[PDB]
């Protein structure tokens, strides 16, 4: 992967 | 992706007249949906000429530069017409931000040609405060 | 903060100073602060040359246009040069905001000469893929 969820 | 100047200033035009609408003539819907109570909300406005008012990008890093983030938090603790205006001048930054992203690969003098496009066209900032 | 063209210029080449740096001269040490382990990371330019990398800015909406988020989210799936590349234009183009942020209140002229001055450098990206 590339990307993630944004972190909270 | 837009690539030419042409492309990438028809891309450009076309997300400005966006936000033109949503901070003129749309703007007591855009004001509206910017509820201070709401998670971050950011102002997008998009190729097809439509604006929203949204959560960021879920995945991050986003494909594409992405707006100020949470311009909702501030809006019941300013006059509206110095929130507008703060708006206005993140939503020039952005509105560069993304035509310079899709104008990585363009060359010294392309990139001069399409700010140089870009220059003959008022800034938000300038059109939300009346500037003379 | 930076309000003439000149004033303007001079931060915008400080920081770009700082952030050519990360991605060249001090790649190996930038490369490894960029953990895919830690939460969503940026890269920083600063107006004494120095460059961070760290978590974005707790006050929301910022004063100054943000850079790009978890950067270390896309190094691991990439190859080095490409994701320098990727780091690297969304840091010109966050070099770009923050100039003509504090450029707001330029007239159409002036931000004319801004933009002349800026675009007589290389971008990072310019460096950065060899062009």
């Amino acid at each position: 992967t590339t990307q993630r969820k944004r972190s909270a | 992706s837009p690539r030419t100047v042409e492309e990438i200033f028809k891309d450009y035009s076309a997300r400005r007249a966006a936000l033109l609408r949503a901070l003129t003539k749309d703007v007591d819907d855009f004001y509206s949906q910017c509820d201070p109570e709401k998670e971050n909300l950011c102002l997008y406005g998009h190729p097809n000429e439509s604006w929203e008012v949204n959560l960021p990008a879920e995945e991050v890093p986003p494909e594409l530069p992405e707006p100020a983030l949470g311009i909702n938090f501030a809006r019941d603790g300013m006059q509206r017409k110095d929130w507008l205006s703060l708006v206005a001048v993140h939503s020039d930054c952005w509105l560069l931000s993304v035509s310079f992203y899709f104008g990585a690969r363009l060359n010294r003098n392309e990139r001069k040609r399409l700010f140089s496009l870009i220059n003959d066209l008022p800034t938000l900032f300038d059109v939300v405060t009346g500037r003379k």
